RNA sequence: AAUAUGAAUUAAUGCGAAGUUGAAAUACAGUUACCGUAGGGGAACCUGCGGUGGGCUUAUAAAUAUCUUAAAUAUUCUUACA
RNA sequence: GGAUUAAAACUAGAGUAGCGAAACGGAUUCGAUACCCGUGUAGUUCUAGUAGUAAACUAUGAAUACAAUUAUUUAUAUAUAUAUAUAUAAAUAAUAAAUGAAAAUGAAAGUAUUCCACCUGAAGAGUACGUUAGCAAUAAUGAAACUCAAAACAAUAGACGG
RNA sequence: GAGCGUUAAUCAUAAUGGUUUAAAGGAUCCGUAGAAUGAAUUAUAUAUUAUAAUUUAGAGUUAAUAAAAUUAAUUAAAGAAUU
């Protein structure tokens, strides 16, 4: 599947998505950050080409349904930018992109 | 069952199969699909007036409106407890559609029980042809039955030629004994002068009925004569 | 809103930094031989030998 | 039969009468107008177009719409 | 009553995961504010007023004859099989109201966790009251206002 | 504390605007027509808006029973010239920037489309027309002339007897209403949409969007803007006969076929003169009675402007109106009568018509002094996010029914082909409802083929001839 | 399961959706009554002779 | 619980390492003089004979003290050092003596790990 | 969003519907009084079966 | 009087190894178990009274069915007829 | 804090048919301080009190706002071509969504809000001690040391079932 | 690494918790405190609070009309059977 990434590094925003009894609770973070995150889920990061990111696991730590839940998170939790813009009839600015622009 | 969300969002990922270069070829669907987008709101959406009698959905006559007395002799001057409930549910339950035809159809078959004897075809040929001129009961395309009464009776009272229901549907009813008459006459006539001419018929309505009466009288006898020996043998026990 | 226009010098507003091109200038002008290179706003200081 | 309402559907139904449901017509000229094309235009493309239906006397149809 | 907005809250999400077009809210001066900034932020399509059986096709008077049959009517936005008002909930709660200065509502918009408070998300609206006004946490911060951070959309 | 004059909503990704004026049918004032030109800008730069709806919300009463020119007589009454003259500006540069707006617009004429209306919607490749629609160009009655770019575009979209603007000569001399279908048919309407369906045909028009990427202003997105529509229509009433009938047809590709140089007396001569069927010879005495009742001045000066906006650029022909009309409220030399007309009308209810005073013949000299700029009032045209020209609608073909030349130049190809066949009606038929990709089932598009065929076309052998 | 399998394949697919069915399993849904055989004749007839135009139109483009 | 009963006291239990050498008081070792030394039986699914002692601290308590190493020379009357750490499978053994200290000798001829067995370095 | 939340009554309107809520409590009172007159009628009609002697 | 210490004296309980006397519980565990309470008995336990299901929802037929043009006509039909 | 609170039990005065702890007998049994049988005392009953405990259970505190359906009753109201039909609530049953370790819950065990009670590994222990209350049995309150890396729930496939 | 190990200690390492069935809903209800929580509009103030006025959607009072014969306490009776 296709996950969102926001700049191709992280996630959009922060994410707190329940799996079974997984409690995850992920946070974008900013570049060059790296991955400070449960190891199941630095794995999976790493395969779908996630560099920063930080998070907790609460409750229920099994790996197969950590490794599951991010999945589903990555998918039905994130919201890009271009979709809460068109949902919202709204601009949305990354400040931080447009410091750096001409 | 959960709104699904992979069935309208083929083409988005598809899409994300040929970006990457899982998939080399694109489908030949691919293009058709992405100029006409598929629908995916699955709302509910509410309704305002009821299609068939125009009744308004979702109105609210508020005190200010009733100034008069109720039929109790007793003002209006607060709201009651059924103006005060959220009436939301009715906005989205679909509306049931009712006719003042459907009330004279039952009537007029409450009135001629025979008439529910005659067949009736529900398959529709073409509704959009029916080009009818209810001025006059019969029409070209159509039998002579209940419903062209009840058609009389609206084209009457859409005339203003009548002002009461009642006073319509009885000069429909008329014109319609008038056209019954006719045609009983024609079909007993029509026989008697070919009979008179030396037309020969195998079978009659009659002795039709009595052919197939007999078919099951003849089971019958052996049945009941089976069962009144097996009684016998039991009973001598 | 969906038309308003939003700049650099906007997002340095929001960022409450000067804008990115003037750092870049006031980088370029620290050369011991490049121009603007200015240093005497800190001789405010009572020294005595 | 309104008893067997799946009330997902809600938006298609136009009003109910003698105990069943009444599909609104104008929705689904809109419909079956949309779907035509895609037939069209999958058939134009050159797709493979599979028609299913597995109820008794669909059969006839089914073999000349192929 | 902070009551009656975590009961609007509340309301909003359930109608979302049915996916109804159309809802009533309470019809208050709070509910009317928090409804319109809503409206302005795109979250909803609609805000009528109307009354229990539904929205007003034209304009009626309110007065305390019919004030207890007032309500306000709001259409929810869906886009690409997706509700755009997935969540709404408080952030000041009845038991627990939080006042915050004009500098901590712009760490809370920096990314800093002020009093619990998780701070602001990509897309996500933060409503925060001052002198009874309505207005998003941006505009208190240009207004250089303080106030109470009522509650947080997505 | 008002109700605002236009309203503005969201609808999706769909920008609705509202005309809000029920009382006065949606008149288009100087207010009205600013809010419009001004959200239509910030539209434009918008990348979350794809197109744009122009309705009103009186529907089915009127959409834009026209522009507000009560108002403008007053002005004149009173020598408000820079009032007359702001409502002409800001009303002719609305229309331009929908003439050339790059994101599709859909005008849905659910009443009566009237001047200004029709200035809404003739602009606009989808121009949807209902059982209610009405479009009329009643100008020549209040001694104007045919306005917000109607003599650049009636020219040039019209489907049957237009060969020379004949029919488009007809409807802006004449004043003649035509109604739903038969706007449809003419060219008037691009679709024809039941007015029950305008609620559904909104929302998807609002759920629909460019696919991967490509933006609203690309042709394949205005490809399916005119499929979803299409998905909308409905078949014409059984019982719906065409309007015009052939030989009314003739009578009005032949009475009103002038020359570069033509004039309203020559259209008299023809329509005193002809010769043919009696319902062809009572047909041209109905419209020499009509043509006698209208403003001797306004049917030179729309002439005029059909003969030099029917081959020139959008952008001239516009600021060529706002000249006229600048020139006409500003009667410097008493030729025309548009203010005096109007007061007879509009600010005061007279059925009869206004008693025409200047029933001279206005010269080529005195015609090009009131279609040209003055060069002590200097005016222009606002500027519009596209600032573009072009003599050719880019959209309007596409998506309405084939003009009487398109068909004529298949006909005279498919005859000089190679391949030494025969044309048929049956072929031409075919050809225009099922190979065009974007006329594929188009509504009454055969109907249409047939009726020119049938007066256009002689059928030798199993071949046809453009006669 | 048909139905699911095309989901699973990304086949775009296109069904009659009566009151009892659920519109969401497929791509284009089309409302209207799946049980009487003269209905489905009728929708089935449709899209047979849409398919028909656009082969037709495909194997023209290919003469000329 | 409701943020009133948090006021009042209720709240997550805290995580910290409770002591297991209660009698050491909270010292790195305490000194003793063994009372009885001893041989104890693992228990099950272990089997040997473990060597144990009964030792007095100077603080007063009596405690178990394993003894690590093949071979001691412990005794009555031996002044041997007491550090923490319990024996598994001997119940009620909480405590090691230190090899090497007093008058408990470090472990003979021990090649490996000596620090452990208070075994000096061989020239 | 300008137009006030609510409107209070004018002294007039007040006036107006305190006649309305006064009489109806008067006609219910009114209507229930004669009924119980109407059943001690129709008792008196009956009084001469009953027995006090 | 309190606090601390030792203390004659005395109560309760944990673990460790195997044995002895029964077979109380888990299946309908061979008397359904368990809860409160009372009495009795080497020991588990037994008995009385009420309560609970964490046991019986483990729930699954006294059978009987009808008439209109059977075809030179329906069944064929490929955008035709109208 | 207060009131009420099954059964058993207790304090007085009546009652006592039947049932029936205990006790004494008869059987059964390798034994039978049991199951079965007999005689059957307290108790079971009433009056006036004490006591405040139960698997006192829906093993699910109370209140408010809200969310998709069907079926079946009940109630109120409305209508008539007078017996049905149409409405609005309540209850129950089966469900969608949602929730959950799952079993399942289903208008809550869902979405939220407010208040109260309660829990923090097993065993030791609801025990010890003290205190309070009671005629008494007891009830309430309620630990620590030592020892251990266990202990528990739902569900899965087996094996077994007098 | 001139330290290394070990013992004794401190901080961190999950409440971004739970209580049908796993530790955990009080037998039940009434009601006091609550430094607990809680409607609407408008105007002030020193402002999510206060005050004043006003309002009726929560919560109550009294009638009218219809409906029902249960639940407590007390008194007076009946019935089949048993010994
Ligand atoms: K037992
Ligand atoms: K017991
Ligand atoms: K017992
Ligand atoms: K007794
Ligand atoms: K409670
Ligand atoms: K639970
Ligand atoms: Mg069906
Ligand atoms: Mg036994
Ligand atoms: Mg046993
Ligand atoms: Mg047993
Ligand atoms: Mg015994
Ligand atoms: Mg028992
Ligand atoms: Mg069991
Ligand atoms: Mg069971
Ligand atoms: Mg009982
Ligand atoms: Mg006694
Ligand atoms: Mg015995
Ligand atoms: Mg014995
Ligand atoms: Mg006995
Ligand atoms: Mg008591
Ligand atoms: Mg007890
Ligand atoms: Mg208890
Ligand atoms: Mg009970
Ligand atoms: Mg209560
Ligand atoms: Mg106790
Ligand atoms: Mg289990
Ligand atoms: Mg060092
Ligand atoms: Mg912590
Ligand atoms: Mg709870
Ligand atoms: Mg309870
Ligand atoms: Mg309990
Ligand atoms: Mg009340």
């Amino acid at each position: 599947k296709e996950i969102p990434r926001y700049e191709n590094r992280t996630i959009y925003g922060d994410i707190d998505f329940r799996y079974h009894g997984v409690k995850l609770h992920l946070r974008s973070a900013k570049p060059g950050f790296g991955l400070r995150v449960n190891h199941v889920i630095f794995e999976i990061c790493e395969c779908a080409g996630i560099k920063d990111l930080s998070g907790k696991v609460y409750k229920s730590r099994n790996d197969m349904n950590i490794a599951k839940g991010t999945i589903e998170a990555f998918t039905k939790a994130q919201k890009t930018l271009d979709e809460v813009a068109l949902g919202r009839g709204k601009k949305l600015v990354d400040v931080r992109k447009v410091y750096y622009s001409s | 069952m959960k709104i699904q969300t992979n069935a309208v969002n083929v083409l988005q990922r598809t899409s994300a199969y040929l970006k990457s270069g899982l998939l080399k070829e694109t489908p030949a669907w691919y293009n058709v699909v992405a100029s006409i987008p598929p629908s995916t709101k699955f709302t509910r959406e509410p309704r305002f007036k009821n299609p068939s009698n125009g009744h308004i959905i979702g109105k609210l006559v508020d005190v200010t409106e009733q100034p008069h007395a109720n039929n109790k002799g007793l003002y209006k001057t607060r709201p009651n407890s059924s103006d005060k409930r959220v009436g939301v549910k009715r906005l989205y339950r679909p509306p049931k559609l009712t006719y003042v035809e459907d009330r004279l159809r039952s009537l007029f078959y409450k009135q001629h029980p025979w008439e529910l004897s005659r067949p009736k075809i529900l398959v529709e040929n073409e509704i959009g042809d029916e080009n009818y001129d209810w001025s006059h009961m019969l029409q070209i395309g159509r039998p002579l039955d209940g419903e062209s009464v009840i058609q009389r009776t609206m084209y009457l009272i859409k005339t203003k030629q009548y002002g009461d229901m009642v006073e319509a549907y009885d000069h429909a009813r008329y014109e319609f004994y008038a056209l019954r008459m006719q045609e009983e006459t024609e079909q007993q006539v029509a026989l008697e002068e070919a009979e008179m001419f030396g037309s020969l018929f195998g079978v009659s309505a009659i002795e039709h009925g009595i052919q197939k009466e007999q078919e099951v009288l003849d089971v019958w006898e052996k049945k009941v004569v089976e069962e009144t020996e097996l009684m016998a043998a039991r009973t001598s026990n | 809103a969906e038309s308003e226009p939003f700049g650099p010098v906007d997002a340095a507003h929001v960022l409450e930094l000067e804008p990115a091109v003037e750092t870049l200038r006031n980088l370029s002008t620290v050369g011991e031989h490049s121009s603007g290179h200015q240093q005497s706003t800190n001789k405010n200081t009572k020294v005595i030998y | 039969s309104t008893s067997l309402w799946r009330s997902s559907t809600q938006s298609y139904i136009y009003g109910e009468y003698k105990g069943i449901h009444i599909i609104d017509l104008n929705q689904t000229l809109s419909y079956l107008k949309r779907a035509a094309k895609v037939v069209e235009g999958v058939s134009e493309s050159g797709g493979i177009i599979l028609f299913l239906g597995t109820r008794q006397g669909q059969k006839r149809g089914l073999e000349e719409a192929a | 009553s902070l009551v009656k907005l975590a009961n609007t809250c509340a309301h909003l999400q359930n109608c979302s995961k049915v996916r109804v077009a159309l809802t009533s809210i309470p019809y208050t001066k709070l509910q009317l504010q928090f409804a319109y900034n809503l409206y302005q932020q795109g979250f909803l399509s609609s805000l009528q007023k109307g009354s229990t059986m539904g929205p007003d096709k034209d304009f009626v008077e309110v007065t305390p004859d019919n004030i207890s049959t007032r309500r306000l009517w709001v259409g929810l936005k869906y886009r690409d099989n997706k509700p755009v008002l997935s969540s709404c909930k408080l952030i000041s709660k009845p038991n627990s109201r939080i006042h915050l200065p004009m500098e901590d509502m712009k760490k809370l918009c920096s990314g800093v966790t002020i009093r619990n408070i998780k701070p602001l998300q990509p897309g996500e609206l933060i409503l925060v009251r001052a002198h009874n006004n309505i207005m998003d946490i941006n505009e208190a911060i240009s207004k250089k206002l303080d106030g109470e951070v009522l509650c947080r959309v997505k | 504390t008002d109700a605002p004059p236009v309203l503005f909503t969201v609808q999706d990704t769909a920008r609705v605007i509202t005309l809000n004026r029920p009382k006065k049918l949606n008149a288009l004032n100087a207010e009205m027509s600013e809010s419009m030109f001004k959200t239509l800008n910030e539209y434009a730069k918008s990348d979350t808006t794809n197109l744009v709806i122009l309705k009103s919300s009186n529907r089915p009463r009127s959409f834009c029973a026209g522009g507000d020119v009560a108002t403008v007589a007053i002005f004149n009454f009173n020598k408000e010239f820079a009032k007359s003259i702001k409502f002409f500006t800001d009303e002719y540069s609305l229309n331009f920037q929908i003439a050339t707006y790059l994101k599709p617009i859909v005008t849905f004429m659910d009443g009566i489309t009237m001047g200004g209306g029709v200035g809404l919607s003739i602009h606009t490749p989808f121009r949807i027309a209902t059982e209610n629609t009405k479009w009329a160009m009643p100008e020549m009655d209040i001694g104007f002339f045919p306005d917000v770019g109607s003599t650049f575009a009636l020219p040039r979209i019209v489907t049957l007897a237009n060969s020379n603007s004949q029919m488009a000569l007809y409807l802006c001399l004449t004043g003649e209403v035509v109604t739903g279908a038969d706007a449809y048919m003419l060219g008037l309407a691009s679709h024809y949409v039941s007015s029950e369906n305008l609620d559904a045909l909104q929302k998807r028009l609002g759920e629909i969007s460019p696919p991967f990427n490509n933006d609203p202003q690309s042709a394949y997105f205005f490809g399916m803007v005119n499929e979803s529509i299409d998905e909308f229509v409905s078949p014409l009433p059984k019982d719906y006969v065409f309007k015009y009938s052939n030989e009314k047809l003739n009578v009005i590709e032949a009475c009103f076929n002038l020359s570069k140089n033509g004039t309203i007396e020559d259209i008299m001569n023809n329509l005193r003169q002809y010769e043919g069927s009696a319902e062809g010879k009572a047909f041209a005495q109905e419209i020499k009675t009509k043509l006698l009742t209208k403003s001797p001045s306004s049917l030179q000066i729309a002439l005029r402007l059909v003969q030099e906006n029917s081959r020139d650029h959008i952008e001239s022909a516009i600021k060529r109106d706002l000249y006229t009309a600048a020139n006409m409220c500003m009667n410097q030399d008493s030729l025309v009568e548009f203010s005096e007309a109007t007061k007879h009308k509009l600010i005061d209810k007279q059925r009869v018509p206004y008693p025409w005073t200047k029933k001279e013949q206005l010269f080529v000299s005195q015609l090009t002094s009131i279609t040209s700029p003055k060069p002590s009032l200097p005016m222009s045209l606002l500027r519009n996010t596209s600032n573009v020209t072009w003599t050719q609608y880019p959209y309007h073909s596409k998506y309405q029914l084939p003009t009487e030349q398109e068909i004529a130049a298949y006909i005279e190809k498919r005859t000089n082909d190679d391949t030494g066949a025969k044309v048929t009606e049956r072929e031409v038929l075919n050809h225009f409802a099922n190979v065009i990709p974007s006329r594929r089932g188009k509504l009454g598009i055969q109907s249409l083929c047939k009726i020119v065929c049938e007066r256009k076309c002689e059928e030798v052998n199993d071949g046809l001839r453009w006669k | 399961n048909a139905l699911l399998e095309a989901i699973k394949s990304r086949v775009p697919t296109i069904a009659i959706i009566d009151t009892d069915s659920e519109p969401s399993l497929v791509t284009y849904p089309i409302p209207g009554n799946d049980d009487s055989l003269r209905s489905v004749n009728f929708l089935l007839g449709v899209l047979a002779r849409a398919g028909q135009r656009g082969l037709q139109n495909r194997l023209a483009r290919n003469n000329e | 619980a409701t943020l009133n009963q948090i006021k009042r006291g209720s709240g997550p239990p805290r995580r910290k390492k409770i002591s297991t050498a209660p009698q050491l008081d909270q010292c790195p070792q305490r000194k003793g003089v063994v009372l009885r030394v001893m041989v104890l039986k693992p228990k099950k699914p272990n089997s040997a004979q473990r060597k144990a002692c009964r030792v007095r601290l100077t603080n007063g308590n009596v405690v178990s003290a394993y003894i690590p190493g093949e071979g001691h020379d412990a005794q009555e009357h031996s002044i041997v050092y007491v550090r923490g750490g319990r024996c598994q499978d001997l119940p009620g053994v909480k405590y090691h003596v230190i090899r090497g200290a007093g008058d408990l000798s470090g472990v003979v001829n021990r090649i490996s790990s000596r620090s452990k067995y208070g075994a000096k370095k061989p020239s | 969003m300008s137009q006030p939340l609510l409107r209070n009554r004018s002294p007039e309107e007040s006036e107006l519907l305190k006649l309305k809520r006064n009489y109806n409590r008067s006609l219910l009172n009114f209507q229930a009084h004669k009924k119980k007159l109407n059943e001690l009628l129709n008792l008196y009609h009956v009084a001469n079966e009953f027995i006090v002697t």
